[PDB]
């Protein structure tokens, strides 16, 4: 669904009223460095790269004019608790209430992927899209071994996986539901074996 | 413990003054 | 000349043999051969980024002066035919430089004979025909196929054409022409800024040959003097304005002059100015890099004053000096002044520690590939091997030069009071 | 100190033949 | 696109916009020289290496099946990170695999006699034609 | 100055005597304490850490070593599905490299004329890292009815190896064809650098910058003592920080392992340690002048990558050690391999071994080399001095023997068929005898004035000076070996004397003498004596091997002799037969 590069990875897009790009550039680095606990201070021209025709604006674009687009990434910065700790305090509820719980750094960690994001972009607000709304979309992908976690147990569960369970949802949230995949491509319609019957099931053309 | 850097004084700047001034100069 | 032609013939012949062997792509990148300045494969990139619309100076792999894309433009092909005729003309130059050089110094030695001006029995010490008749062949001889030019133009290098330019400006000089003698200077000081310091052996020699006393109270030496300085400095601004307009844009001056003078690239070579600026303390970077580049220049202020009425030898001594001390050397450049040699070897018997120093010029130069390989692919050597390797080279450059000078001097002074 | 070595006899000399 | 990059100031960045043949490996190399840098510019563990930045794909891949026009505000939040252009093509940002490079590297423990070394062989020089130049012959 | 010169005229062949005699007692006092040192960590990275071994599965090892075995009996090769379905099983991401090859002539000890394979590797992606280093753990398999114990053991540790977190380093498991055929058809695949001309399957995955690995012989259920081998292709070696980690796992495991076959205790007792310890020296000088890849592990140096080879003997004796100990040594091996944060810098990588904990650094052996090049050194300065008391006469020999040397290197290679027309011998044999006949040729010289003879000895004794040197700096062995037979007659050689004896001494220590000598003292080291007639077939055997070595893995041994050390040797040749 989401793929980002090892390290950190920080492309910006500057609105087109900003004159000097480069210069608030390094300032919104080192704030996002302050923000997150991470060594983003090391972004320089040195890393810093201009794409001329990839990383196009993820939500609504008048135009696009690279002339106020930066790339950085830094491939040997690491993530941990100390980076994950800001990254779950940002969220409302806090890691007190909802899906939050389930995040564990000792669980999270123990995986061959880890992947933290934050991405801010302009939506529509209506239908119609005549407006500009303001989007926020925290993530964070793993994907769990099968041999390191599981170790021969051949069997999956929110409590093996992330050494908790679900117990309430977080009540500023409008919607908090989970969707576990359970498509065989192989078998004539038939689908995985999940032990608590879903609310409801959903089937759409997703990622082709 | 570890070492810092320190240069080799009696080692080196004797031996490769030496090799300069009484090769040249002095005699 | 027949010897002359077959000399030619077999140093053509031995280079399209190693240019068609697979070795060439072996000699093409060696550090000692080429160098950032004189690269082939960055005569190409630079080539490519221009079709790219990017200047080739706004990278860091090309340093080559604009006359130098241009030629290339247009001789992309036949770059190894290019190479060879270079070698050939540097060959031709010399060749015809030196058999003046000969004629000239006989006349002189005629001159002060017949003053008596030299000791009663000096007559082992005394130049002959007989002796002088092969050393122009001998001059090409050692260059042609000397193993340093040969893997400087199998590898491609524009090094080639910079010892063109300044056997080219020998020859002028030696031959009158007093115009080309500065526009040759000129462009050589402009593929490499170090061989402007030739300025003053070239007026020194044309003021001896026009018969111009060379004193402070005189006038016409200033006059002279004046004349050459200004046809120098023109034809060199006259060439800089110039090719600032085959990109229109000032960025070549740096990209080629900064990168001399500041030595940024501390890529691994012959040279002396790679490891002293790897490893140093960045709070005298700017002081021991003016002082290196001043040691350049340093010495030929005092070489003209005690070479003043020998010229040639100030001229061979210099090219020496540069070929040694220049920011990114390179084994074409030595071999160079190594081409004077048969001109000097009447000087045999004054020399001491010939043999020790041709044994350990050899032995380094054997010693730069295999050690180069230790510590860049085999992995068990450092870059202390190298660096060891490139102060013995330079050593054994500094003593055979100032050997060489030494034995100029002794038999001047034997002429002047007396062989016994 | 090697440059200065030479430097420092020959101003050394200057100053005995003044 | 390509821009040359400059020593310290300014990386390589090099843009190509490929079409890949069906059942197809396409092989994309480039040649590159590894630089001596001075001995304060490595990183604390040089023997390390030096990490190339992982490579960026952006491609329409095609899809078995067309997708209907979806609405972000009624659709799953994984559904709704790239906007959706044609209905039989979807958008992929692939990342390939850091490269981990070494450079060939000074002593690091040879300032002060790497210094003492050249210094001698210039004076070596100096001292050399000092003497030659300076001193004169006399008989015994 | 005159009186220096005197004073080395007169006492040249005095000042010679003691310098070769010096080096040979220099060498010879390598093995003593005040040269020799015990080794020691030097990386604290691996000093500083331990491990903890849980490797329990002796069973699976032995298990799939079996089945592999009756799958390579069934299908007559590596059994390619049997692999690529067992390290799925196990959980590598499995891959398959088909490579092929054509000898310059049939190799009658291997058995191979054109050589076609396919490598198995499965790598294991290390979690929590980027795939951006590797460790390799590779098993050479050759058609011998062989290793399939160590491919069990492999399996095993990759089994174990998978369900853990700690790697930061991906694991390759890779199980050659063609014994070192495979090992460098991988690696040249790996790296995409075309060295030897092998065809082969481009490369669909790896595991990153590759930075250390072990290969591994295994042939019996239980060992009974261990082996290491560290000496690689042209003379190369790794890292001594890697002998010195598997070293320190036999203190660890209680193992007993031996190097070169040979187990030195630390006794070191003065009436008989010194002999076990110069016997070890010497069979490293040895193997290390042969400039062959002895395992696996010699085609993995020349890309930087520190390499062992770990080969288990059972030998009757009594206490037999088991599969689980040695994948614990294994597995604590790699651990300790994954603790490293960089590339092996520390320790040292030029050495020579005295025994498994001892070794003598660069600068405590070349004194050895240095000293038999300063006969070269005084013998060529009396030479000129003598000269100072003819190009005419130099090129003809000179050209003549280069072109000898030339000859030597080029022909034997082609004319096989040509020669195998007219002769009853076969393409194999039509070789190795072109060679001997080209070397007889310039033993017969067809073109043959002191000064003459001078100066091409003082330029063949420059010449000579210049390979020993270059040729001890890459390779001590080597040098050394072939400096201590020709320095004494490069020396002696000179018209004027007993032309009978210098000739036999020219004879007797040329390289290809030097080579059946080394023969000879090789085999009565392992205790293992040699007639005339079948050390003649070793010698045969050995020139073959030499000349398809260097067209097989590039070894230089045979480019760098007939090309360097065969026209100097024509040169005094020539010198003592002046005109
Ligand atoms: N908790 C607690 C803790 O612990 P503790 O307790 O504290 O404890 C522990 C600790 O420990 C430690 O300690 C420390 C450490 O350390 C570590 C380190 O590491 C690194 O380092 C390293 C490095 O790497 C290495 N490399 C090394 O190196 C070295 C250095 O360093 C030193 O310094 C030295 O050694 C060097 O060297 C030198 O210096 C040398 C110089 C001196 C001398 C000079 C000379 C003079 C002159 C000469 C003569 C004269 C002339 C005249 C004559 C006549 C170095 O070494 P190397 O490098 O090895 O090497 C050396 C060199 C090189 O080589 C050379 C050779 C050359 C070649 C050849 C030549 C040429 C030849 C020619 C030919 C012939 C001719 C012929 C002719 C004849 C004919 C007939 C007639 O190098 C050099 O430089 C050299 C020089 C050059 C010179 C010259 C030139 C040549 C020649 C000339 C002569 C002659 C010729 C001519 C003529 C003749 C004839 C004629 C007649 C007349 O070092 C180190 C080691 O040690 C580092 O680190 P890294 O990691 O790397 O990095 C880091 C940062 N990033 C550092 O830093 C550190 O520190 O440990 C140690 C140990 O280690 P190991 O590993 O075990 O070892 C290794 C070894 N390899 C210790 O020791 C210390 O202490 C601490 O620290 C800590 O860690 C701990 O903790
Ligand atoms: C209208 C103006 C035109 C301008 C353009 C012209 C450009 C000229 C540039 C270079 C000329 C090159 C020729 C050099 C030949 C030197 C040989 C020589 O010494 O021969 C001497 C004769 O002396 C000279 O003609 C040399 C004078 C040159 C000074 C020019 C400086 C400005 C140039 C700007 C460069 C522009 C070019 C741009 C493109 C590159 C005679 O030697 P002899 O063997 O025939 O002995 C016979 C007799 O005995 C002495 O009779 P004389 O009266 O003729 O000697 C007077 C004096 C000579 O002393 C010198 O040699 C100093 C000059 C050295 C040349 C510099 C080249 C520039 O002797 C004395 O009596 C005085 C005693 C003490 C003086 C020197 C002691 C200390 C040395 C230097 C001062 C210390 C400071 C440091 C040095 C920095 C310089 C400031
Ligand atoms: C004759 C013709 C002409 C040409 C030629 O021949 C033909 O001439 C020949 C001749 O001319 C040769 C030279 C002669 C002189 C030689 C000098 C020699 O250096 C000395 O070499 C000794 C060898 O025993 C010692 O060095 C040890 O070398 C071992 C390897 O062989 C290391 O193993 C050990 O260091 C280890 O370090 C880690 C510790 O845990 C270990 O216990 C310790 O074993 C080293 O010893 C260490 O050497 C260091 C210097 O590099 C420090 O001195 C250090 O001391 C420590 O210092 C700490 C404080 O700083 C202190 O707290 C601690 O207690 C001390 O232990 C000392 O242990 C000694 O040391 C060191 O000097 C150098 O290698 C080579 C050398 C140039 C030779 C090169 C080759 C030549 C030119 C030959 C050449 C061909
Ligand atoms: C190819 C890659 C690496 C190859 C390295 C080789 C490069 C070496 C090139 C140049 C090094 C030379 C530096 C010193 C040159 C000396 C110039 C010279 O001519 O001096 C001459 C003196 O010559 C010498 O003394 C040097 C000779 C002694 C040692 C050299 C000979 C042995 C070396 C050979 C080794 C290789 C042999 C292989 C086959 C040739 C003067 O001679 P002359 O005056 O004509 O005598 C008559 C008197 N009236
Ligand atoms: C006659 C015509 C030519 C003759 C010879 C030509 C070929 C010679 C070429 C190579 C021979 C030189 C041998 C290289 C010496 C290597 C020694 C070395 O590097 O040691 C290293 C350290 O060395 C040093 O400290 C300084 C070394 C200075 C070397 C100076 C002498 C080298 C050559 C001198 C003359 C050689 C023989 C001459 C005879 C004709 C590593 O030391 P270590 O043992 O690992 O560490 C233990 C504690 N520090
Ligand atoms: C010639 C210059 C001096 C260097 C001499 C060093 C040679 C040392 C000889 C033996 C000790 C190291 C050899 C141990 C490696 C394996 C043991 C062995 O006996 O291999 C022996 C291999 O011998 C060698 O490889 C010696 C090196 C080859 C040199 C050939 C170069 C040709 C140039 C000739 C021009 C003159 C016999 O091979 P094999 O019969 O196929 O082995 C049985 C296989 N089932
Ligand atoms: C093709 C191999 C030629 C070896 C030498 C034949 C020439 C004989 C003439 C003089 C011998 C003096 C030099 C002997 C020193 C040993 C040379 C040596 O081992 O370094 C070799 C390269 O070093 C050189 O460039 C030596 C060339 C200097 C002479 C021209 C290693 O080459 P490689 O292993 O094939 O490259 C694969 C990289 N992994
Ligand atoms: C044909 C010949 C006669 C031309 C002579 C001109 C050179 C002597 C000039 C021209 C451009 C100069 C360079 C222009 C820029 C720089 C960068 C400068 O380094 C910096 O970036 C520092 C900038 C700062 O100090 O603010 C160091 C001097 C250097 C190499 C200059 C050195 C002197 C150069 C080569
Ligand atoms: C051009 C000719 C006719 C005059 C003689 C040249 C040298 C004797 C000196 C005079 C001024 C010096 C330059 C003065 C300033 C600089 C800037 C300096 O810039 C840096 O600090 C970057 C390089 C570094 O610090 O390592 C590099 C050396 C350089 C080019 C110097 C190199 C050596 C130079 C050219
Ligand atoms: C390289 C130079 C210095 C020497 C020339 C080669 C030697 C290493 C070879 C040439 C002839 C060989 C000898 C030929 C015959 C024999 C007899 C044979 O010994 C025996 O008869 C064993 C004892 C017994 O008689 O029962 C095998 C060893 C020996 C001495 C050989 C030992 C090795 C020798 C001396
Ligand atoms: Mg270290």
């Amino acid at each position: 669904f989401l793929q980002a590069p090892s390290g950190a990875e920080l492309w910006v897009w500057f609105q087109d009223t900003v004159t000097d790009v480069d210069k608030s550039w390094k300032e919104l680095s080192n704030v996002l460095s302050g923000i997150f606990c991470a060594s983003l201070n090391f972004i320089d021209s040195t890393n810093t790269v201009t794409p001329t025709a990839s990383f196009k604006p993820l939500g609504l674009a008048n135009d696009t004019d690279h002339y106020f687009l930066r790339y950085a990434v830094l491939p040997r910065e690491v993530v941990c608790t100390e980076n994950l700790t800001p990254w779950k305090k940002l969220l409302p509820c806090s890691s007190k209430a909802g899906l939050s719980v389930l995040l564990k750094a000792d669980r999270l960690f123990h995986t061959s992927y880890h992947s933290q994001a934050v991405h801010i972009r302009p939506v529509c607000r209506n239908a119609r899209c005549t407006s500009i709304s303001w989007e926020l979309r925290q993530t964070l992908s793993v994907v769990f071994d099968a041999f390191i976690t599981g170790q021969g147990k051949k069997d999956w569960s929110l409590f093996r996986m992330f050494s908790r369970t679900l117990t309430e949802p977080c009540p500023l949230a409008s919607e908090s539901r989970v969707y576990v995949d359970i498509t065989t491509y192989n078998q004539d319609n038939e689908t995985l074996e999940v032990h608590p019957p879903p609310t409801t099931t959903y089937q759409d053309v997703i990622l082709g | 413990g570890t070492t810092q850097l320190r240069a080799t004084a009696t080692t080196l700047i004797l031996c490769c003054l030496l090799i300069i001034l009484p090769c040249f100069i002095l005699p | 000349a027949a010897p002359l032609v077959l000399v030619l013939v077999v140093a053509v012949t031995v280079r399209a043999a190693l240019f068609r062997s697979s070795l060439a792509e072996f000699i093409s990148e060696r550090v000692e051969v080429v160098s950032p300045l004189s690269s082939w494969k960055r005569v190409v990139e630079g080539l490519s980024l221009l079709d790219l619309g990017v200047s080739p100076y706004s990278g860091a792999v090309f340093h080559e002066t604009p006359l130098i894309i241009y030629l290339f433009h247009f001789l992309i092909d036949y770059a190894e035919l290019v190479f060879m005729i270079t070698d050939a003309l540097t060959a031709i130059a010399l060749y015809f430089a030196i058999q003046d050089f000969n004629k000239v110094v006989f006349k002189k030695q005629k001159l002060l004979l017949e003053l008596d001006q030299y000791a009663p029995d000096v007559a082992e010490l005394i130049r002959t025909p007989m002796e002088m008749r092969y050393i122009p062949l001998k001059v090409a001889l050692f260059y042609l196929l000397n193993p340093y030019t040969i893997l400087s133009c199998v590898a491609k290098s524009t090094c080639a054409i910079n010892n063109t330019l300044i056997a080219f400006f020998i020859l002028t000089t030696i031959k009158g022409s007093a115009f080309l003698s500065a526009i040759f200077l000129a462009l050589a000081t402009y593929q490499s800024l170090y061989p402007l310091t030739l300025f003053v052996p070239g007026l020194l020699y044309l003021l001896q040959r026009q018969y111009i006393p060379v004193k402070m109270k005189s006038k016409a030496f200033w006059i002279f003097s004046w004349e050459y300085a200004m046809m120098y400095v023109g034809s060199l601004v006259v060439i800089i304005c110039l090719s600032f307009f085959l990109l229109s844009s000032w960025d070549f001056i740096p990209a080629v002059y900064g990168f001399i003078l500041s030595v940024p690239d501390l890529t691994p070579n012959i040279g002396l100015f790679w490891y002293f600026f790897a490893e140093m303390f960045e709070h005298f970077s700017l002081f021991f890099v003016c002082v290196f580049q001043i040691n350049v220049f340093f010495y030929t202020i005092p070489l003209a004053i005690k070479l003043k009425e020998h010229p040639i030898f100030f001229m061979f001594i210099q090219i020496a000096v540069i070929a040694i001390f220049k920011s990114y050397p390179t084994v074409g450049d030595v071999a160079l002044y190594m081409a004077f040699f048969p001109v000097w070897n009447h000087l045999y018997r004054f020399l001491r520690n010939i043999f020790v120093l041709t044994c350990i010029i050899i032995v380094c130069s054997l010693l730069f590939p295999v050690l180069w390989h230790l510590w860049i692919y085999a992995g068990s050597a450092n870059s202390n091997f190298f660096y060891a390797i490139t102060l013995t080279f330079n050593v054994g450059q500094i003593l055979l030069i100032s050997d060489y000078f030494y034995a100029f001097l002794r038999r001047e002074y034997y002429l002047t009071h007396g062989l016994y | 100190l090697p440059m200065a070595v030479p430097i420092l006899l020959s101003l050394v000399k200057i100053f005995l033949e003044t | 696109h390509y821009q040359p990059a400059q020593d310290r100031l300014q990386p390589h960045l090099l843009e190509m916009l490929i079409q890949l043949p069906a059942n197809s490996v396409t092989k994309v190399s480039i040649q590159f020289e590894r630089a001596l840098l001075k001995w304060t510019e490595y990183t604390p563990d040089p023997n390390h290496g030096f990490y190339v930045s992982p490579s960026v794909l952006s491609a329409l891949v095609p899809s078995m099946v067309a997708a209907k026009p979806v609405d972000w505000e009624e659709s799953p939040l994984f559904n709704s990170l790239f906007p959706v252009s044609d209905g039989s093509n979807y958008f992929v940002r692939l990342y390939t695999e850091p490269l981990l490079v070494n450079l060939p590297t000074p002593d690091f423990s040879m300032p002060y006699n790497v210094i003492c070394l050249t210094c001698t062989v210039v004076a070596v020089c100096y001292g050399s034609f000092y003497n030659l130049l300076t001193r004169t012959f006399h008989i015994e | 100055r005159r009186a220096l010169a005197r004073l080395v005229l007169r006492l040249n062949a005095p000042l010679c005597v003691l310098s070769y005699v010096a080096g040979i007692a220099w060498f010879l006092a390598l093995v003593f304490p005040p040269l020799t040192q015990r080794t020691y960590m030097s990386e604290n990275a691996m000093g500083s850490t331990m491990v903890e071994e849980q490797f329990a599965g002796g069973d699976r090892a032995r298990a799939f070593a079996r089945d592999f075995a009756a799958h390579r009996k069934k299908s007559g090769a590596l059994p390619v599905a049997w692999l690529e379905r067992t390290m799925r099983s196990v959980g590598l991401e499995v891959y398959t490299q088909s490579f092929s090859r054509k000898l310059p002539f049939p190799d009658e000890t291997h058995e191979r004329y054109m050589v076609s394979g396919t490598n198995v590797y499965g790598i294991l992606r290390a979690p929590r890292a980027a795939s951006t280093e590797s460790l390799v753990l590779t098993v050479p398999c050759g058609s011998d009815s062989t290793n399939s114990q160590a491919v069990g053991l492999l399996l095993a540790l990759a089994a174990h190896f998978r369900g853990q977190i700690y790697w930061a380093k991906d694991i390759v498991f890779l199980v050659t064809e063609h014994d070192l055929l495979g090992t460098e058809a991988w690696l040249e695949a790996y790296h995409d650098v075309n060295v030897t001309g092998m065809q082969s399957s481009p490369l669909q995955g790896r595991a990153g910058a590759i930075q250390a690995a072990v290969a591994l012989e295994l042939s019996s259920d239980v060992v009974t003592s261990l082996d290491v081998a560290v000496e690689g292709l042209n003379g190369q070696l790794p890292n001594l920080d890697l002998l010195n980690l598997f070293q320190t796992f036999c203190q660890k495991g209680g193992l007993l392992c031996t190097l070169q076959g040979k187990l030195q205790p630390e006794d070191w007792t003065s009436l008989d340690g010194p002999l076990q310890g110069l016997q070890t020296l010497l069979l490293m000088v040895l193997r290390q002048a042969s400039g062959r890849p002895h395992g696996s592990h010699g085609l993995f140096l020349r890309y930087r990558v520190e390499a062992l080879t770990l080969r288990g003997i059972n030998s009757f004796r009594q206490y037999k050690y088991d599969l689980v100990a040695v994948g614990k040594a294994l597995e604590g091996m790699f651990r300790k391999l994954n603790h490293l944060l960089e590339r092996l810098h520390q320790s040292f990588f030029l050495y020579l071994l005295p025994g498994l904990s001892r070794f003598v650094s660069i600068g405590l052996y070349m004194p050895a080399v240095g000293f038999l090049l300063l006969v070269l050194g005084l013998k060529a300065l009396e030479l000129w001095m003598q000269l100072h008391e003819g190009l005419a006469s130099l090129v003809a020999p000179l050209l003549i023997s280069q072109a000898m040397g030339l000859a030597l290197y080029v022909l034997p290679v082609l004319g096989q068929h040509v020669a195998t027309q007219h002769f009853p011998v076969a393409e194999a044999e039509a070789v190795v005898l072109t060679l001997l006949a080209i070397y007889a040729a310039g033993l017969a010289l067809p073109h043959n004035p002191d000064r003459g003879w001078m100066a091409l000895k003082l330029v063949a004794l420059i010449y000579l000076a210049l390979q020993l040197g270059c040729i001890a700096l890459t390779n001590f062995s080597l040098g050394f070996l072939l400096a201590t037979t020709m320095v004494p007659t490069a020396a002696l050689a000179k018209p004027h004397g007993p032309r009978t004896l210098y000739a036999a001494l020219l004879v007797l220590t040329s390289p290809a003498a030097t080579l059946l000598g080394s023969l000879f003292l090789w085999r009565e080291l392992q205790e293992a004596p040699l007639s005339l007639a079948e050390g003649w077939q070793l010698f045969l055997a050995a020139l073959a091997q030499g000349v398809l070595e260097h067209h097989t893995y590039g070894a230089l041994l045979f480019p760098l002799l007939s090309l360097g050390l065969y026209p100097c040797w024509l040169l005094f040749w020539n010198v003592l037969f002046w005109k």
